[PDB]
DNA sequence: TTTCGGGGGGGCCGGGGGG
DNA sequence: CCCCCCGGCCCCCCCGGC
DNA sequence: TTAGGGGGGGGGA
DNA sequence: CCCCCCCCCCTTT
């Protein structure tokens, strides 16, 4: 812990006003307004992962306390203990006893909520209710069936959406101003695909492909830049295996997808996901074709889950995708 | 707060009296009148009896308006009565239709006042008539000495034999590991008359006992340097300790031949 | 800001009998136990947020007074409810004294008593049967089947319904006169379809769209409470055409950021409470279902296995 | 002192028996509990050891059991004051563990009561100690369920245990040491008479003809009958057939159903048709499975080939169906592996009830074509694992003279050991008695290895009736020279 | 039956304090 | 110097879905 | 619609 | 009085 340079980007870069969460607008706005006018209910922040949710959080408390919103808060998560004794005696007592520091209410954050036992989440209930006149209860998750009704019905929901396309271009060109890069528009562009609407997911790459260029001050962030980073198909790779697939014989479609592979030593999960992917936009006559094409593929890919033969895998998506597009013609 | 004031000079009496019998009987019914405190509570096993007697000249200040009852725990008491001290004068204040009792402890010598409530647990527990007896056998001894010899007894066995012939007292103990056998003769000596150990037989006596009666029992022992057991053929023991002004007794049922 | 504004729920939780809405028969035999005293041991059982504490605190509020504060020991799952806690601090409520009115005894409110040990229920039977003179018992819970029978056999049963959209309503109406809150029937029209029967997310939703929104319209309050996504997923489910059912995934559960674990669970409860379709069609759905959520267990959460398991459902379906 | 009025009380108190005249139903255990308590002492003085018409006078602890609400406590009660017996009572609230078991109650088995003996009946010195609730206590060894049981054996006074379940696990260790007595639910005509008696009391109107409903609506549970007519008559002053639904759906007692009965329910036909199923919800079939999760598949595993179905589609012989429902189990059995396993995965259970029970229910539904039978799985597990722990113990003391697995041991080697250990015996009679030895001596083979080994075989090869039919004398002979001599050891411990 | 994990309840053990 | 109170491990039994 | 078989108890030719 | 009706309860780790 010598500099914040010394950080991972995932972590260098955590927002730490609410100015600096992007994506989540409607989310923003609404909790601001809650706590300018002194509204502020007990909240739950649901969403998938690297979308903003712990980040907010940390935030709102910073804007409600100030710079020394730890010692104003109770944060409890997945790495302590939370059982029923927790909430019975520490709980209980952080929620029932005034502040140390000022006067103000008090904010109990239950960050991965989801991982509680059904006891203290039962347990939670009346130390809610009973002290709302001074406590709010933060709750955050990725899994809402993991929450007993009873906590849900006591609770304000906030969903976080995957991550915007804009949202993560503006984070991009800002990492890009803060690390003096270059990035391609077709780099760019492969990034947020890859991202899937996760913030960390862009960071680690962007940080793996700096490391990668020989020359980071004059070097540019080329699309082969990520793909050979992150060892992924080209579309161009895609296009091709599903051409030879569709159009050509089966040594010919086994001879292309061996050489594409070999070429750069791709795996072929991802080849599957690409195919399924460019798939999905192909306007087919039969519903036939669609259900072959994903339960066929379904099945591959939780084969491949457990390991197995490859060369056998990668000849029966072949052959699934030749069966399957046999049913467009009668 | 003038229903009923009984002021005891000393707080320790009390906590010792409450201590002597506080293992073997939880819920007590004190029955004040004018003539003092008198309690009798049986154990949850109904074979052991505590009677406690407390009269006006072990009090300081005592008084009674009309007869009271006051039902308590024993357990809430004690802790109350921890909280006093031995030169603090501990008074007890009751009114009518009482649901609570205060207890207040005043210091002389500073000018701190301690007064904490006790609220009153309603018991519907029968009171028996205890008549006088005349026991076939009567010994007087020295209550370290029978606490000692318990204590070693209950070591070996769940139940203790006492037998009393001719200028004889046996305490014997036979379990699964073990044996244990004591024997005492009557003593007396002018120096030392408060170990004299004393013993009035008009009939050969054999009797058994639980050891964790006796065990209970014993505790009173820290009441009086003495303690009184009178035995008959085939009634209940009784275990005496005397106090200033009042008793505390222990009847224990025996265990069927 | 350093500042809270209390809650309606709790601004506006209601004092009296008379202000407590649905189950109408129940709430009358309350009021004239009260009326009357002489009130037994009770179980309260019913749903979440459709006043059963408030009821029970109400009963023993109305019943003792000024000696509430003496005559009404309340314990709930926050609380230490031990064997030792039933056989010590229990026991001494029920054996103290109080002189209380001619027709009044005390009170144990037990809430949330599902959650209580096997061992302490055991506990409570004598306890509840040689001291009922004095003192009486009330259970609030959600599931009675938790509450062992013999505790059954001594108490009252009261089983509360499900609050109709009527009730919710007048309640709503009410705070907002007491607010004046500006709204529209679209507005509350979508609370009570969001709220589903519960009072309490009904008047925390009305509160927050107030809050942050001003006016209670259908917009705010959507923007303010999600469509329920097991409408979402039945809608899923009961589509015709296999393309129409991967675009509602697609679109409607997966980009916005449902878990996959989240929609198969939803999926195999409405599948299993879908009256409309033939109960063995049901069963190979759920077949179908089981075996999508094995394999996501196993850790492949993605697309393609809930958009499989949309294709085996529907040639299931023809 | 301030007294109770007769209106604060409850029902159940105010109306509560005074005699044993007034309980209603179960007379006959009534009489029995009644003469055990009376002859007692008399048994006591015969040693408890002759046995008198009743057979009870061998009994030195009774042990009543019933659903709740019956009259098991009062009944307790009433004969113990009856025959003038000094009462030591005991129950759930109380602190029974094994210490404080044997530092109470311990103590009074052959004690006098000092309260029997101030408020003087002959017994009224002697105890009567009651045990109320003893399925209440938790616990294998610490609980004091067996000290309990040893108890039983060997007081010197009477002692009445009471419990709801006698069948439970724990109550094993009072397999045959006490009288049982068993209370049943008492029928609506034992009863109409008290009830009539309390609504005349009471000045409420109730109808006789719904008695038999009110009762049904309680299962015969006379203190839920008793709080029913308490609460309704606070608002309905009259109870009739015009209210009689709605009270008894609103009181009905919802009871979790015993694993005979969640078979048979479950393989009823009737709720799998469009009717109903509508009226019985695949909801409620699920319930019905978590009534007793870990029992109902095996109820169903073993009773679903017992049935005439009625549910058979078109074409479809009662064999195919069968198959489809063992297909169905065997995939609910791959789930049953997943949920147990390290991950934990109990959020699998509801699927388990559709694939183990619900799904070969529906497809084998009909009438059961014979009694329902318990399942044969858990003692068939628990005599293989027996059987592969002898196994393990030979192969391991063969373990330094053979080459082979366990498998292979049973598998291979053991037919040449049965021909090389047992046929001798049958063929040469006696003489052939060392050469079995020196066999045993060469793999270090014990004479419980010998009959372990033939216990094993099956079929053709079974060795009880051969064994049985040996001379007595050349088994004799083989023990005494195996005594007679000095054998090695593979396994020194 | 039973492959983690949580919860509860009861039994000893031992530190500290008091006498 | 010895006895008693009361905090802490330690062991053993029991759910685990809605 | 009542799985088979045993126990209990009110009614009665 | 034995027989019957009628119901309940046990099969079960
Ligand atoms: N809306 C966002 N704006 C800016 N950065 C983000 C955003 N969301 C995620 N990140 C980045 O990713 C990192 C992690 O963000 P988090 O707030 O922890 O996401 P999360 O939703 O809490 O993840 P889970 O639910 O614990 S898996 C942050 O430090 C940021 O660097
Ligand atoms: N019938 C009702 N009438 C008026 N308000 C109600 C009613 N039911 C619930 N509420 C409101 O919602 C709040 C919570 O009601 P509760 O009585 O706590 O519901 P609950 O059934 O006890 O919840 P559970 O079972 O503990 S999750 C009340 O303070 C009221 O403000
Ligand atoms: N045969 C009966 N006759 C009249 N009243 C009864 C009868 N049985 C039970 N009751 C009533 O229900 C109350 C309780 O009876 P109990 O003797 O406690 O039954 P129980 O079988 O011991 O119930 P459990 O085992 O403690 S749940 C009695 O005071 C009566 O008011
Ligand atoms: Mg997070
Ligand atoms: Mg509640
Ligand atoms: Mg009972």
């Amino acid at each position: 812990k010598r500099s914040k340079e010394n950080l991972p980007w995932v972590e260098k870069y955590r927002p730490e006003t609410l100015d600096e969460v992007y994506g989540q607008n409607e989310v923003i706005t609404t909790v601001r307004k809650f706590v300018d006018e002194g509204k502020l209910p007990h909240l739950l922040f649901y969403g998938p992962p690297g979308t903003g949710k712990t980040s907010t959080i940390v935030a709102l408390a910073r804007e409600i306390y100030g710079k020394n919103y730890s010692n104003m808060v109770l944060e409890l998560n997945a790495s302590d203990d939370r059982g029923i004794d927790v909430v019975r005696n520490q709980i209980k007592d952080f929620a029932s006893t005034r502040q140390i520091f000022s006067k103000g209410f008090k904010l109990i954050i239950l960050d991965e909520a989801d991982a509680m036992t059904n006891a203290a989440q039962n347990a939670l209930r009346r130390v809610i209710e009973r002290y709302t006149k001074n406590t709010r209860f933060c709750v955050l998750a990725n899994y809402a069936h993991k929450l007993t009704p009873a906590l849900l019905s006591r609770c304000t929901r906030f969903r976080f959406q995957p991550l915007p396309q804009e949202a993560i271009e503006r984070r991009i060109a800002n990492v890009l101003v803060h690390e003096k890069l270059k990035l391609s528009p077709n780099a760019e562009k492969a990034l947020i695909e890859l991202s899937n609407g996760d913030m960390r997911r862009v960071l680690n790459v962007l940080q793996s492909c700096k490391a990668t260029l020989d020359n980071p001050d004059e070097d540019e962030i080329s699309d082969d830049v990520i793909y050979e980073c992150c060892g992924a198909p080209r579309p161009s790779d895609l296009k091709a295996v599903l051409k030879s697939i569709l159009e050509d014989d089966w040594g010919t479609a086994h001879y292309t997808l061996n050489k594409v592979r070999s070429a750069k030593g791709l795996a072929l999960i991802d080849l599957i996901e690409g195919i399924v992917k460019i798939l999905e936009d192909y306007e087919l006559q039969n519903e036939e074709t669609r259900v072959h094409l994903l339960t066929k593929l379904a099945d591959i890919e939780y084969s491949i889950s457990k390991g197995g033969n490859d060369q056998i895998q990668g000849s029966a998506v072949i052959g699934a995708i030749k069966a399957s597009f046999e049913n467009e013609t009668v | 707060a003038s229903m009923l004031e009984a002021k005891f000079e000393e707080a320790s009496l009390f906590k010792r009296i409450i201590d002597g019998f506080k293992d073997c009987v939880q819920l007590v019914n004190f029955q004040c009148k004018e003539d003092g405190i008198i309690a009798q509570a049986v154990d949850d096993s109904r074979v052991l009896l505590v009677s406690l007697e407390i009269g006006v000249e072990a009090f300081q200040e005592y008084r009674c308006d009309h007869p009271v009852t006051l039902g308590m725990d024993l357990t809430s008491l004690s802790k109350i009565l921890r909280c006093g001290n031995n030169t603090d004068t501990l008074t007890l204040i009751a009114d009518n239709t009482p649901d609570s009792i205060i207890l207040l402890f005043e210091d002389t010598k500073k000018d701190r006042i301690a007064e904490y409530s006790l609220k009153l647990m309603d018991i519907d527990a029968d009171f028996l008539k205890i008549e006088e007896l005349q026991y076939d056998s009567t010994l007087s001894l020295p209550s370290s000495e029978f606490s000692k010899i318990v204590r070693d007894l209950s070591q070996l066995s769940d139940s203790i034999n006492i037998m009393i012939t001719k200028e004889t007292i046996k305490f014997v103990a036979d379990g699964d590991i073990g044996s244990g056998s004591v024997i005492i003769k009557p003593f007396v000596d002018m120096e030392h008359p408060e170990t004299s150990i004393k013993l009035e037989m008009d009939q050969p006596v054999d009797l058994t006992f639980g050891a964790k009666y006796l065990l209970d029992i014993i505790k009173g022992s820290s009441l009086s340097d003495r303690v009184g057991i009178r035995l008959s053929s085939e009634a209940p023991a009784l275990f005496q300790f005397d106090l200033k002004s009042g008793f505390l007794q222990f009847f224990l049922a025996p265990k069927f031949n | 800001t350093l500042s809270l504004q209390l809650p309606w729920v709790e601004k506006y939780r209601p004092q009296v009998l008379s202000d407590i809405v649905g189950n109408k028969e129940t709430i009358d035999r309350l009021q004239q136990i009260a009326k009357d005293g002489n009130m037994p041991h009770m179980i309260i059982s019913g749903m979440p947020g459709i006043g059963k504490t408030t009821s029970v605190h109400c009963l023993a509020h109305e019943l003792l007074g000024r000696s509430y504060a003496d005559g009404v020991l309340e314990l709930n799952a926050s609380d230490d409810r031990g064997i030792d806690v039933v056989r010590n601090q229990i026991k001494h409520f029920a054996q103290k004294k109080l002189h209380l009115p001619p027709g009044k005894h005390k009170i144990v409110i037990l809430d949330e008593a599902d959650s209580m040990t096997a061992g302490a229920q055991q506990a409570l039977r004598r306890t509840m049967e040689l001291y009922s003179n004095s003192t009486r018992f009330a259970f609030a819970c959600n599931q009675s089947n938790k509450i062992i029978e013999p505790l059954q056999s001594r108490c009252a049963i009261l089983r509360y319904s499900k609050l109709s959209d009527e009730d919710v309503l007048k309640r709503l109406l009410q705070i907002i006169k007491l607010e004046d809150v500006k709204y529209t029937n679209d507005g509350l029209e979508a609370i009570i379809f969001t709220a589903e029967g519960d009072m309490r997310q009904a008047i925390n939703n009305l509160q927050s769209t107030v809050a942050g929104h001003g006016l209670v319209n259908a917009d705010n309050v959507f923007k303010i409470v999600d469509s329920p996504h097991p409408l979402i997923v039945k809608k899923m489910l009961l589509a015709s055409n296999l393309e129409d059912s991967i675009q509602i995934l697609r679109t409607d559960l997966w980009k916005k950021g449902y878990s996959s674990i989240d929609i198969v669970t939803t999926s195999f409860r409405v599948t299993k409470n879908l009256a409309q379709v033939k109960e063995s069609v049901r069963l190979e759905m759920i077949k179908e279902i089981g075996l999508t959520h094995m394999r996501i267990l196993e850790g492949v959460g993605t697309y393609l296995q809930l958009a499989s398991m949309l294709a085996k459902i529907h040639k299931l379906n023809n | 002192d301030n007294v109770v009025r007769e209106e604060d009380k409850l029902w159940t108190v105010k109306y509560a028996p005074t005699n044993l005249q007034q309980v209603c139903g179960n007379k006959g255990s009534v009489m029995k509990l009644k003469n055990w308590l009376a002859n007692w002492e008399n048994s006591k003085k015969n040693s408890f050891k002759h046995a008198g018409k009743d057979g009870s006078g061998v009994f030195r602890a009774a042990m009543l059991y019933g659903p709740p609400g019956i009259g098991k406590t009062t009944a307790a009660h009433l004969v113990a004051q009856e025959l003038g017996y000094d009462i030591l009572e005991q129950n759930a609230s109380d602190v029974r563990s094994k210490t404080l078991l044997n530092a109470g109650v311990k103590n009074a088995l052959d004690n006098m009561s000092v309260v029997g003996y101030f408020k003087h009946n002959l017994n009224g010195k002697h105890f009567v100690i009651i045990m109320d609730e003893v399925d209440g206590m938790s616990g294998g060894d610490r609980g004091g369920v067996g000290q309990l049981a040893q108890f039983c054996r060997k007081t010197s006074t009477p002692l009445i245990l009471i419990c709801n379940e006698r069948n439970l696990p724990k109550m094993r260790p009072f397999d045959r040491v006490c009288l049982d007595i068993q209370f049943r639910r008492p029928d609506a005509n034992s009863i109409k008479s008290r009830l009539m008696t309390i609504a005349i009391r009471e000045k409420f109107k109730l109808d006789p003809n719904v008695i038999d409903r009110l009762i049904q609506t309680t299962r015969g549970d006379i203190r839920q009958v008793i709080n029913l007519l308490s609460t309704i008559s606070t608002t309905t002053k009259t109870i009739n057939h015009e209210n009689i639904n709605e009270i008894s759906k609103a009181w009905e007692k919802n009871i979790a159903l015993k694993p005979f009965d969640i078979a048979h329910k479950m393989l009823d036909g009737q709720i799998y048709s469009d009717i109903g199923s509508r009226n019985f919800t695949l909801n409620d079939k699920i319930a019905l499975y978590f009534d007793d999760f870990d029992f109902t598949p095996l109820m169903i595993q073993e009773n679903y080939l017992s049935t005439r179905p009625s549910v058979l589609k078109p074409g479809q012989s009662h064999l195919e169906a069968v198959a489809e429902a063992a297909n169905c189990i065997s995939l609910g059995d791959i789930v049953e592996k997943k949920i147990r396993s390290s991950e934990q995965l109990w959020s699998l259970l509801p699927l388990h009830a559709v694939l183990s029970s619900v799904y070969p229910a529906s497809k084998v539904a009909g009438h059961m074509a014979g009694r329902i039978n318990f399942t044969a799985w858990l003692g068939q597990n628990s005599k293989s694992a027996k059987y592969y722990r002898l196994l393990q113990e030979i192969h391991y003391h063969t373990r330094l003279g053979t080459s082979t697995d366990k498998i292979g041991l049973r598998l291979d080697y053991l037919p040449t050991f049965r021909k090389r250990l047992l046929d001798p015996f049958l063929k040469q009679g006696a003489d052939a008695i060392s050469s079995v030895i020196e066999v045993m001596d060469d793999y270090y083979l014990t004479k419980e290895d010998w009959d372990s080994i033939m216990e094993f075989f099956v079929g053709p090869d079974v060795t009880t009736a051969i064994i049985k039919k040996i001379p007595a004398t050349v088994k004799s002979g083989f023990t005494r020279k195996y005594n007679s001599m000095t054998h090695p050891v593979a396994i020194y411990r």
